[PDB]
RNA sequence: AGCAGAGUGGCGCAGCGGAAGCGUGCUGGGCCCAUAACCCAGAGGUCGAUGGAUCGAAACCAUCCUCUGCUACCA
């Protein structure tokens, strides 16, 4: 079915197709960035270069990506170029068409249980969820997966429009699963050079307090790499809210130790 | 633990992993593993447990023979008697030293806290061989002669080539202690006559006397790999000291202070510097737990310095004192002197080269070897019997004893002279 | 041992959320009187193990092992 919140593309949009045929007056091609409706590529607007092969260009078999120069909206013609495309929008489109897939199988989950016997179950489906959840948020980049990311994290996206059976434990073991596991690219950046002999008593009283405020049985990852080198990677959230425990946590280490006896590094 | 420290010492090409197992039966090994060019050229480290059946033969814990895996050319088997334990003469502790030329200063070093040596000498290169003669005249400056000379490397050398060797090296050293000294030819490649070398080490090596009374004085020599592991970090509970113990019994808990000190913050001058204090955390010698640490013995003092000064090999040639020691930290120094009339440690088989070096001139850089220390300093003053020494790190000198005196006559100093401080 | 890569389906390099990806080679065909250049065509097959989501996993994501690259120590 469609895997796109219009049905029809518009004109000047990037899209990508999958080859089926290559004709002789270019190539005729179905989209996959769409639904399955017909769209014409003609030879002249392919390049701006010549062209020596022909099958280690354009092949069956391959996603490639594309403008819609014209549409015919009452026919159905979709005219098609190759002529512009740049790099930067084949990763903005590959993205969209990726994700696409993964929350159109996730839209055939709620199809398995529901009556699909016509292919126009999808169809259903797909309108009445897929528009609220993102031409909400289309305009700040986003596609239908950031709204159901939130909802795992907070669930409060979901229960604010009509909530689906059976579908949030599959919904929520999905999202979990794929989108992490989930991650801390926190360590520490700590450098001492003791001529102390109580360092060694010294450097657990630093380590444990870490992050301050915190309860006494907190769980940590200590990691010692070399020996001025003491890497603590701090409670593990997103990156976002452990920023106060990276760089605070710093400062205690290397001023606890220089109490003890002699100069250290800052 | 320990009782007498005898040298591994020895000029290239013997072969010293065979022989130090032999003896030993712990390997001598060190950074860089891998192997070894050719023999070993760090100072390595071993003890080892020697018993009798009643017998001069040393032997194995499986006392009943011994089958050799030197050679799979033939089978050397030796028999040290039959078994139903056996008596514990002693602990003995050994100090390998460098074989090769270049590390010359570190030999001596490494030399200058043994109770005796062992010259392995090779029948492969010259006859009155250069590091023989440097080694021997060494050992007899410092205050010892308890030498058993061990000719190591004869498996496929013929009897008129190592008869000649041997001649004319006990000829050479005709001023030099070497006539009391044996010399028991040995197989490295069959280890043959290595019972016998063990009736020799008993006889001509006891332990001499030790002032367990007088005040402890450990000499570290080699660093330690402390730490790193887990589990639990960061840096350590602290870094052990590879020394030997000249004087005094060290007893556990006990404080020692490392004397020859760090310098001040923004000294304009060559003073202030200003020993480093540390509490004794562990007495490891052998595998088997202490609660001393005795005088006339190799020991792992770990104590409570940190990481950073462990982490490399930089604690080489430092004095360590118990604790607040009266020994002077000098920083430029009252050398008494003399020289060879030779140029030691080198002579090849053509005249070429090897005579009388030149006086000293000032401001030339020299390393004064005082003590296990190896510093280098400059001559500022330079009289025949009176030179002033000025040394980039401080010296704590013990007791004005001795010092080697060396000048850098190519890519590196080679010996010229000794002599006492004043 | 910290970090990195890989654990062939001809070779060599190993590409990404669709079951050989890229470059190359070999073999055959085409063009040409002929060769080169140029154009096409190939090939038994969980891609080290133990797991989860999945329609599916060298490849989507983990838990383990091994080999190497850089850094480097316990031994």
């Amino acid at each position: 079915c469609r895997f796109y919140q219009h049905k029809f593309p518009e004109v000047e949009d990037v899209v990508m197709v999958n080859v089926r045929s290559i004709a002789e007056m270019g190539a005729y091609v179905s989209l996959l960035e769409y639904n399955n409706i017909e769209g014409m590529i003609l030879l002249s607007e392919l390049s701006r270069r010549r062209i020596r092969s022909i099958n280690k260009l354009i092949r069956i078999g391959r996603n490639e990506c594309v403008v819609v120069i014209r549409v015919d909206k009452e026919k159905g013609y979709i005219d098609l170029s190759k002529r512009r495309v740049s790099p930067e929008e084949a990763i903005k489109c590959e993205d969209k068409f990726t994700k696409s897939k993964t929350v159109y199988s996730i839209l055939r989950h709620v199809a398995e249980v529901l009556e699909y016997t016509k292919d126009e179950q999808l169809e259903s489906l797909f309108q009445r969820t897929a528009w609220v959840f993102d031409d909400k948020y289309k305009r700040p980049g986003y596609g239908a997966y950031d709204a159901f990311k939130h909802a795992v994290s907070d669930p409060s996206i979901l229960d604010s429009l009509d909530l689906n059976e059976d579908e949030r434990e599959v919904l929520i073991n999905n999202i979990n699963r794929r989108l992490t596991p989930q991650a801390v690219k926190i360590r520490a950046d700590i450098e001492v050079a003791c001529y102390g002999y109580e360092g060694i008593d010294a450097v657990k009283e630093a380590l444990r307090a870490g992050l301050n405020c915190s309860t006494e049985t907190m769980p940590i990852k200590i990691n010692l790499i070399a020996p001025p080198r003491y890497v603590m990677t701090t409670t593990t959230l997103e990156r976002t809210e452990g920023l106060s425990v990276l760089n605070q946590a710093m400062a205690v280490i290397k001023e606890k130790i220089e109490e003890k006896r002699g100069v250290f590094n800052v | 633990q320990a009782t007498i420290n005898i040298g591994t010492i020895g000029h290239v090409a013997h072969g010293k992993s065979t022989v130090v197992k032999a003896i030993s039966g712990v390997h001598t090994v060190r950074f860089k593993n891998e192997l070894e060019r050719n023999i070993t050229i760090k100072l390595g480290y071993a003890n080892a447990k020697i018993y009798k059946l009643d017998d001069p033969s040393c032997p194995r814990p499986e006392c009943y023979r011994s089958c050799g895996s030197s050679t799979p050319d033939e089978f050397p088997t030796d028999i040290p008697g039959t078994k139903g334990n056996f008596k514990l003469v002693r602990h003995v502790s050994f100090v390998d030293c460098p074989g090769h030329d270049i590390l010359m200063a570190t030999m001596l070093n490494g030399a200058a806290v043994m109770d005796a040596a062992l010259l392995l000498i090779a029948g492969n290169e010259s006859c009155p061989q250069p590091q023989t003669s440097e080694h021997l005249a060494a050992i007899e400056i410092m205050k010892l002669k308890h030498i058993l000379i061990l000719q190591n490397k004869i498996d496929l050398v013929k009897e008129s080539q190592a008869k000649e060797q041997y001649e004319q090296i006990l000829a050479f050293v005709q001023g030099t202690v070497a006539e009391g000294a044996p010399i028991i030819p040995i197989s490295a490649q069959l280890k043959y006559n290595i019972e016998v070398v063990c009736e020799y080490i008993v006889k001509k090596i006891p332990v001499p006397p030790r002032d367990f009374t007088s005040e402890p004085r450990l000499i570290v020599i080699r660093s330690f790999d402390v730490n790193k592991p887990g589990c639990e970090v960061d840096d350590l509970k602290g870094g052990v000291a590879g020394g030997s113990i000249l004087k005094g019994v060290l007893k556990v808990g006990q404080e020692i202070e490392v004397r020859p000190g760090i310098v001040s913050k923004d000294s304009e001058g060559k003073l202030m510097c200003k020993p480093i204090f540390s509490k004794i955390v562990s007495l490891f010698a052998e595998h088997n737990d202490l609660q001393y640490a005795a005088p006339g013995g190799l020991i792992g003092v770990g104590t409570k310095i940190d990481p950073t000064l462990c982490r490399a090999d930089r604690m080489v040639g430092q004095v360590l004192g118990a604790v607040g020691a009266l020994p002077e930290i000098f920083t430029e120094l009252e050398i008494s002197y003399f020289l060879l009339r030779r140029l030691l440690g080198v002579r090849t088989e053509g005249d070429k080269k090897a005579a009388k070096v030149q006086k000293l001139s000032k401001n030339e850089v020299l390393m004064v070897n005082i003590g296990s220390l190896s510093t280098g300093g400059r001559v500022s003053a330079v009289k025949a019997d009176l030179g002033k020494i000025v040394l980039t790190n401080p010296v704590c000198t013990e007791v004005g004893e001795k010092i080697a005196l060396s000048r850098r006559v190519e890519k590196h100093w080679r010996l010229i002279g000794w002599g006492q401080i004043r």
